């Protein structure tokens, strides 16, 4: 099978500078070469078809170019609708072989994180079950730390964190973290609370509830 | 205008056979190849193979020899794809795509033994100018869910999460941010919908 490879898995870049994104095949591929765009939800679609012709509909910063097994995918003016992952795919000969892609990631203006917390549903404590959510919603960059207290002492068995893509229309990162625990062992305690700590701030962005309260 | 529309996600037993298909519509159906991809998470994609409708005939990838079979149906403009002696390698993303280069939305194949669990839906209320509420969506087998707010009304300002696996089932939330005028005051709802379990579900979020 014909190898194809891609420079880099991820590159990084900010709105309406440009990118390029590069292929080498193992073998000469004579200028068949496709550049796919895949966004998140996983939609794919055909941006530059033969090495550098552009389908009916893609805008023309988007250009390809090389040849042999050396083949580019430059992008002008990057804009947010252009965060996802790109890949090459060769046919000139079977079977047909795809790279594995290069997300695209889109630099931005430094935002703190929406934070907030939510106490278990009635409804859920009946099922004898009880999940504390928490979404630190909308922050850049990437990296957050969230840590759970109770009854105020540190807290981490029964967390489970989860984090979205890089958001297509502001750019932003979204995570929730949910700490799941018995309904038993929710009533046994009074206080939760949600603590994150991101670039934004050294004090950390603190929410709790007390069940007393309401 | 060129579409390809493929069948909902799937889930199967060890040992069946699925067929999934691929419903064309704004082209000549026979005059194009029609391709068949999958990406499985973690590996990028794999070429299955091509079928020319005109005449039923097929070029496979070797590696998909014996377990794919392509055919394609003229009268209703529609490819499929047989897939056989399932295991779980054989879970992942399958796409449907001509040469011409036009893509199916993907369809979610999962191969278990386990059983179907639907999911059990909360309201996330909570405990401002703009309000964030959530759902959670909890305990459900195997992916997909779709998550909806009121209908596919509520649109910008949505966080639906990846779900997370455990014991054998899946849980994810997703969260909204809306104005202090419309909730409580209004009803506002999250729509979740989980196929494999042929069920769907809308919660109030009503104050605590």
């Amino acid at each position: 099978d014909i190898q194809m490879t891609q420079t880099t898995s991820s590159l990084s870049a900010s709105l309406g500078d440009r990118v390029t994104f590069s292929c080498s095949a193992s073998q000469d591929i004579s200028n068949y070469l496709n550049w796919y765009q895949q966004k998140p939800d996983g939609t794919i679609k055909l941006l530059i078809y033969y090495t550098s012709s552009l389908r009916s509909g893609v805008p023309s910063r988007f250009s390809g170019s090389g040849s042999g097994t050396d083949y580019s995918l430059t992008i002008n003016n990057l804009e947010p609708e252009d965060i996802a992952t790109y890949f090459c795919q060769q046919y000139s000969r079977l079977p047909f072989t795809f790279g594995s892609g290069t997300k695209l990631e889109i630099k931005r203006a430094d935002a703190a994180p929406t934070v907030s917390i939510f106490p278990p549903s009635s409804e859920q404590l009946t099922s004898g079950g009880a999940s504390v959510v928490c979404f630190l919603n909308n922050f850049y960059p990437k990296d957050i730390n969230v840590k759970w207290k109770i009854d105020g002492s540190e807290r981490q068995n029964g967390v489970l964190n989860s984090w979205t893509d890089q958001d297509s229309k502001d750019s932003t990162y979204s995570m929730s973290s949910t700490l799941t625990l018995t309904k038993d062992e929710y009533e046994r305690h009074n206080s939760y609370t949600c603590e994150a700590t991101h670039k934004t701030s050294t004090s950390p962005i603190v929410k709790s509830f007390n069940r007393n309260e309401c | 205008q060129v579409h390809l529309q493929e069948s909902g996600p799937e889930l199967v037993r060890p040992g069946a056979s699925v067929k999934i298909s691929c419903k064309t519509s704004g082209y000549v159906f026979s005059s194009s190849w029609m391709n068949w991809v999958k990406q499985r998470p973690g590996q990028g994609l794999k070429w299955i193979g091509r079928i020319y409708p005109g005449n039923g005939n097929t070029n496979y990838n070797e590696k998909f020899k014996g377990k794919a079979t392509l055919t394609a149906d003229k009268s209703s403009n529609t490819a499929y794809m047989q897939l056989s002696s399932l295991t779980s390698v054989d879970s992942a993303v399958y796409f449907c795509a001509t040469s011409s280069a036009y893509w199916g939305q993907g369809t979610l194949l999962t191969v278990s033994a386990a059983k179907t669990t639907p999911p059990s839906v909360y309201p996330l209320a909570p405990g401002n100018s703009m309000v964030t509420l959530g759902c959670l969506v909890k305990g459900y087998f195997p992916e997909p869910v779709t998550v909806t707010w009121n209908s596919g009304s509520l649109s910008s300002g949505v966080h639906t999460f990846p779900a997370v696996l455990q014991s054998d089932l899946y849980t994810l939330s997703s969260s909204v941010t809306v104005p202090s005028s419309p909730r409580p005051s209004e009803t506002v709802t999250c729509n979740v919908a989980h196929p494999a379990s042929s069920t769907k579900v809308d919660k109030k979020i009503v104050p605590r």
